[PDB]
């Protein structure tokens, strides 16, 4: 069984910083490429960033382009994003998510495999 | 880790050790030694002219522009970059080598011709 | 859908053949580079690699090279051409064992001096056997080789000495070594790896029993081209040493005479002493426990519930029919016949005669013929016998064989294989420019 | 479609063969055959030499950023690609080469300090 | 201005004559001149290859992205390019070399990785 866990944060302030991190297990880690997909509590998916799985190339929707950072660790099975400024519109569920790219020797992907529960956030 | 230390690996492992094997290219009694010398010298340079030819000079891995005819080989990407090492790799696709290297020369030829007419 | 990348670096080789090169630390050239010591040796983890002795190329070049070396090293040495007169020769006076008899002869004959116009009476003790007589009954002799080619005096400076030599690859190729230690000279090896440069080799040369090369490393490995063809030499590796000591009991006190304008010959002056057969011991016991080794092993390729039987060799001249070495520069033939004299069916020595020759052809070649300098005193020598050559006739029976150069060669190249490495190649991936 | 076939052949088409000629420049008694394989490997590095001190390294066809002084060859192009083999072109620029080739090193020298000095 | 002209000019100015030595790097009795001359091509192989595995095929000035420890030498650049000359830097230096060579190679090898995931 694959499972994606979010321990990121809560409610913050606007213009402050917030911190999320996702563990996994039940696969390699250092085999997939991963995303944070956003959910606000009335509304559908939006894609937010994507990181390689070696963590070199790093990929962001222009909205968050110039205040986020997507990282990784493959020795700690660790996906986390650091999200800067916080906005008020930036209030929502955080999915950890495994897929949206490959490696070029590897079959492509452009779909989402695995999903973690959702971190929720708050921008007051 | 060393020369040839991923002759038994798979492919998508082996891809990873290319500097390893490209530096162990290079370096009457006493004549033999440099007719060796000379000709270990001239293989070199004729892979360094191909790469040239087909526009990979300067890197060790190189993207083209020829698409891969099913006819040559038709495994999936994860049997060849995943299973097969490179020594079983280059003895199924043996025949169909030279085809290869042509198709690589005639794109190359097309794209230079092309770039010159969009610098004009 | 998928395209085509290029690659280089690839670790694929193919099968090849290349020059190899000597490292060492006179069998020199002082043109072998030094060993470049500590060679590094990467295990190849899971390659499995075709071997196949007897076809291995490393065998010829080690052949050439030691052949064209020792031509090299006589260019510069006296040739004995004032020695092609009729020798006088009569009986030795000294105390002769029966052993002895008939093998030495006290030789005069007149000498070229350092003057185009002066002649110098000298006299020397030759072995019979480099002489041939030309009267019936008289007591004219001459030189074996007066009628072939000029003999050469080899330089009494140069030693004969078997100093290793390692052959490393050159750039763009490599040597693989196969480690399975019950490998048997052919087929698939599984565990392959790569070499820089092989081990030293020690320039060995003998005949029917292989000294000082490498033992096996847990039992004793028969390895031929084709076991039932009856017409291929069998080399057996041993896993143990059989020791063996040579001698040659005789104080021999050496001569020289100038024969021209810095030409100097020598020759066995005299002898201090009694006059003794030279001989080597083989210990009797480690003897039988090693042919019962062989044996077994041999019935694993015959009948099983059979005979094998062993004996001397047929035929053929001195050269083949005994075990020919350098034993501390002297030139030994040793009779084996006691040895190879029993039947296997389903604190005691064993001693060996040994002939001695000044003159000696070392190659099997007509056109040349190698005057060995007399060694000053009395000579001992002790090697390890690790291998043996035989050749095959109910019942099985083997005889020392191993007149071919190249099979000495073979016992230690075996392991080795020279491939080339080709480093551009192609595969299919989701890249496009 | 050989080596040397299009010799005869206009500017404007012997451009297309480049390739079949670039393949055919690599490959006591026996020196003098040592000596020539070395030096045919010193001449070829020198072409490859002076191809990167000017920014071609790599390609067949290069352009630069020198241009053509009309005293060296006021022909137009339909004379130089329409009516002229490589063989009477050069003996034609034969006596300006030098200049052109110093020219030419010297737009790269200039044109590689500008391009460090534009990635700070 | 002719060969090693500039070795006793500070490095900011010395690297103004690039391709003044790189142009002099090329061009039994006669064995050692031979043996000289294919020695001579091999060096200069080496280090064309060595540029080739840095990712600096073809150029004379080459921007990486390995970082300056301060370790190897922490002079700041009115120090190292306006007075000391490039014997001088090249003693201070010297056994720090095979650890920049290192660097060097392994961010190339990660810059081919990153630029083949991302041309898919
Ligand atoms: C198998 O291996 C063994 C072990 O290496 C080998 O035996 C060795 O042979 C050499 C050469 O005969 C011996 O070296 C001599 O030792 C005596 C010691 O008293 C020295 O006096 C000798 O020097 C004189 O002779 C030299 C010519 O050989 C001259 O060059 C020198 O100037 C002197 O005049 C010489 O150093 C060595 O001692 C033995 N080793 C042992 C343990 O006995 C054997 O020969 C090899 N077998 C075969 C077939 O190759
Ligand atoms: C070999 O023959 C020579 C003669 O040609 C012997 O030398 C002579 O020996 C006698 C003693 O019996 C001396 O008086 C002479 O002066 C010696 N002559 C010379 C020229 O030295 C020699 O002893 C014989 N050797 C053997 C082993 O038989
Ligand atoms: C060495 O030379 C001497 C002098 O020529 C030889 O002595 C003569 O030999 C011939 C036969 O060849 C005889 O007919 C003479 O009577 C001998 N004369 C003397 C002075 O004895 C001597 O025989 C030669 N030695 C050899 C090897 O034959
Ligand atoms: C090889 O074996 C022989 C025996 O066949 C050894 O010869 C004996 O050596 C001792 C030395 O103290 C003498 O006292 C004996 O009289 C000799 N025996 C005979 C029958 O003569 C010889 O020493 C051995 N060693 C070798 C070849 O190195
Ligand atoms: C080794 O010595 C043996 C003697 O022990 C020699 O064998 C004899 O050879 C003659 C001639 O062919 C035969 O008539 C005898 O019957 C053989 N004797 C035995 C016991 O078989 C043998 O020839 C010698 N070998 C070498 C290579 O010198
Ligand atoms: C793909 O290949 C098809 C078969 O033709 C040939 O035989 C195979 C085994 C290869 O050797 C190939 O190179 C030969 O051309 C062609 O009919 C087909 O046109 C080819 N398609 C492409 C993409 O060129
Ligand atoms: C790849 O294909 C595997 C089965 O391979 C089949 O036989 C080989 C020789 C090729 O012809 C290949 O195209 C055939 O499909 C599957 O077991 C494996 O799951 C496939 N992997 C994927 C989907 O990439
Ligand atoms: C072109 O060059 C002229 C200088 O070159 C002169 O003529 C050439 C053919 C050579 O013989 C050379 O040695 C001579 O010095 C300059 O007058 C002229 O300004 C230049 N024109 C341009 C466009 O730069
Ligand atoms: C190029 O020039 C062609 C020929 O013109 C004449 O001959 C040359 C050698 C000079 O002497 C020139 O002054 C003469 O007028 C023309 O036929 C051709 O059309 C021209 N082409 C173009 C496109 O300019
Ligand atoms: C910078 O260098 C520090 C000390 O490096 C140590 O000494 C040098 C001479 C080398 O031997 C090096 O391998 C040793 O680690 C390091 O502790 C430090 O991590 C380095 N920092 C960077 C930027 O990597
Ligand atoms: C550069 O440095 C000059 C003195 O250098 C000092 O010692 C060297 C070894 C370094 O540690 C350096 O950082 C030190 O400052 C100064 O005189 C000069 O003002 C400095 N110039 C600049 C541009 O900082
Ligand atoms: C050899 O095969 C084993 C699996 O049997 C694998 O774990 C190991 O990594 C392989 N060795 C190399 C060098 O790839
Ligand atoms: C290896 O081969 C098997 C069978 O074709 C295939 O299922 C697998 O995907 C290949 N490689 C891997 C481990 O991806
Ligand atoms: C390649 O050609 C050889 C000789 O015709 C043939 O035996 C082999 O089966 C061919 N291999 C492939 C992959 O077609
Ligand atoms: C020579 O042999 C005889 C026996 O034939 C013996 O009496 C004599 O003592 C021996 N000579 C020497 C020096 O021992
Ligand atoms: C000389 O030796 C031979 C053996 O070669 C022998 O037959 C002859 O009888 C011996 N003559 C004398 C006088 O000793
Ligand atoms: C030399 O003479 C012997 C006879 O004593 C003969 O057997 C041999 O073949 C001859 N050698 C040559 C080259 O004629
Ligand atoms: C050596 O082993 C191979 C294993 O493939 C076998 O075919 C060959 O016959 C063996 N050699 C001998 C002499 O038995
Ligand atoms: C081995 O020798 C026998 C002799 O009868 C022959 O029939 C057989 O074909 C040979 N085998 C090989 C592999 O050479
Ligand atoms: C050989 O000599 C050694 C001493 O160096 C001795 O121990 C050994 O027993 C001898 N071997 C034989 C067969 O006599
Ligand atoms: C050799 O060993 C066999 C088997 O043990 C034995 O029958 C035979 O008598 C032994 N021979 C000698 C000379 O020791
Ligand atoms: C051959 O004999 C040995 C020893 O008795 C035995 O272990 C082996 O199984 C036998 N092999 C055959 C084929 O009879
Ligand atoms: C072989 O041994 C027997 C004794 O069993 C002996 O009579 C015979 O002469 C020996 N043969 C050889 C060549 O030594
Ligand atoms: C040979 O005899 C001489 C007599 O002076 C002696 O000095 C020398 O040591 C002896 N050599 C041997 C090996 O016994
Ligand atoms: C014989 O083999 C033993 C193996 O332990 C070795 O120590 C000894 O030096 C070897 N003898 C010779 C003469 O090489
Ligand atoms: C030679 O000129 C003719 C026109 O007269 C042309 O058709 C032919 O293709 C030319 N040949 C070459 C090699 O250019
Ligand atoms: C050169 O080509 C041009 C354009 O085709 C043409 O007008 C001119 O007459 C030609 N001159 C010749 C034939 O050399
Ligand atoms: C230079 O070359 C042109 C064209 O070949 C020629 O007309 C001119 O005479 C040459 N000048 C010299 C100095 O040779
Ligand atoms: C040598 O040093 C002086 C200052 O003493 C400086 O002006 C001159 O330019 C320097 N020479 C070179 C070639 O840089
Ligand atoms: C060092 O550089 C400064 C600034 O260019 C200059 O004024 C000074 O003369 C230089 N000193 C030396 C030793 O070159
Ligand atoms: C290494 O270089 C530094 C700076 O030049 C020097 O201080 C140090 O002593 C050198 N170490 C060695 C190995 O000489």
């Amino acid at each position: 069984e694959v499972q994606l866990v979010e321990t990121g944060g809560g409610l913050v302030q606007p213009g402050g910083s917030l911190k999320l991190s996702c563990r996994a297990s039940g696969y390699t880690f250092s085999s997939f490429a991963m995303s944070w997909v956003r959910q606000a509590p009335g509304k559908g998916l939006e894609w937010v960033s994507l990181i390689n799985d070696r963590g070199g190339l790093t990929f962001y929707v222009d909205s968050v382009k110039g205040r986020f950072t997507i990282s990784r660790d493959n020795s700690k099975n660790t996906l986390s994003l650091q999200m800067h400024s916080l906005r008020d519109g930036d209030t929502a569920v955080y999915y950890c998510a495994t897929g949206g790219m490959s490696s070029a020797l590897q079959s492509s992907k452009y779909y989402f495999d695995f999903w973690g529960q959702g971190a929720l956030v708050t921008v007051s | 880790l060393g020369f040839l230390g991923a002759a038994g690996s798979t492919m998508g492992a082996a891809s990873m050790t290319l500097t390893v094997q490209a530096r162990n290219l290079l370096s009457h009694w006493g004549i033999k030694q440099l007719q060796a010398r000379v000709l270990a010298v001239e293989h070199y340079l004729r892979d360094q002219q191909l790469l040239g030819i087909w526009g990979c000079s300067g890197k060790l891995i190189c993207c083209t522009n020829v698409p891969w005819n099913s006819s040559w080989s038709n495994r999936n990407l994860s049997e060849i970059w995943d299973n097969m090492t490179w020594l079983q790799w280059d003895k199924e696709i043996s025949n169909y080598t030279q085809i290869i290297y042509g198709l690589l020369e005639e794109s190359q030829n097309q794209q230079e011709k092309n770039e010159q007419d969009l610098l004009a | 859908n998928l395209w085509v990348t290029v690659y280089y670096g690839v670790p694929v080789w193919k099968d090849a053949e290349t020059t190899l090169f000597c490292a060492s630390d006179v069998w020199a050239t002082h043109a072998c580079v030094p060993t470049d010591p500590n060679p590094q040796e990467i295990h190849l983890e899971n390659v499995t690699e075709e071997f196949n002795m007897w076809k291995n190329n490393m065998v010829e070049q080690m052949h050439e090279d030691i052949i064209s070396l020792w031509d090299q090293s006589l260019k510069p040495c006296v040739k004995l051409t004032p020695l092609c007169v009729t020798l006088q020769c009569t009986n030795v006076t000294n105390n002769i064992t029966d052993d002895m008899r008939g093998e030495l002869k006290n030789c005069s004959f007149n000498a070229t001096t350092e003057l185009r116009n002066k002649r110098q009476k000298v006299y020397s003790l030759f072995y019979r056997l480099d002489i041939v007589p030309m009267g019936e009954n008289s007591t004219n002799y001459r030189l074996i080789n007066c009628n072939t080619s000029a003999i050469t005096q080899a330089c009494p400076k140069v030693s004969f000495e078997p100093i290793p030599i390692h052959y490393c690859a050159p750039a763009g190729f490599a040597i693989l070594k196969c480690k399975d230690k019950k490998f048997n000279g052919t087929g698939p090896c599984p565990s392959v790896s790569t070499v820089q440069c092989t081990h030293g080799i020690k320039p060995v040369v003998s005949t029917q029993l292989l000294l000082n090369g490498s033992l096996a490393e847990e039992e004793v490995i028969i390895r031929s081209e084709n076991i039932t063809n009856n017409a291929k030499n069998i080399l057996v590796q041993l896993n143990t040493p059989v020791q063996i000591n040579c001698t040659r009991p005789n104080n021999n006190t050496v001569k020289s005479i100038r024969i021209g304008p810095g030409q100097a010959f020598y020759y066995t002056g005299d002898i201090i002493g009694d006059i003794r057969q030279a001989h080597c011991n083989v210990s009797k016991a480690t003897w039988n426990e090693t042919l019962g080794k062989v044996v077994k092993q041999l019935r694993k390729h015959f009948g099983n519930n059979t005979i094998i039987r062993f004996a001397q060799s047929s035929g053929g001249d001195l050269e083949v029919t005994t075990h020919s070495f350098n034993c501390g520069g002297e030139f030994f033939y040793c009779n084996t016949s006691g040895l190879f004299n029993s039947t296997w069916i389903s604190n005691d020595s064993i001693t060996l005669p040994c002939r001695i020759k000044q003159i000696i052809n070392m190659w099997q070649r007509i056109g040349q013929a190698m005057y060995a300098p007399p060694i000053q005193g009395v000579i001992r020598c002790v090697s390890n016998i690790t291998g043996l050559i035989l050749t095959r006739d109910t019942t099985e029976t083997f005889r020392p064989g191993g007149g071919d150069m190249r099979d000495n060669w073979r016992s230690e190249l075996y392991k080795y294989k020279v491939v080339k490495i080709e480093p551009l190649g192609v595969a299919p991936t989701r890249c496009k420019r």
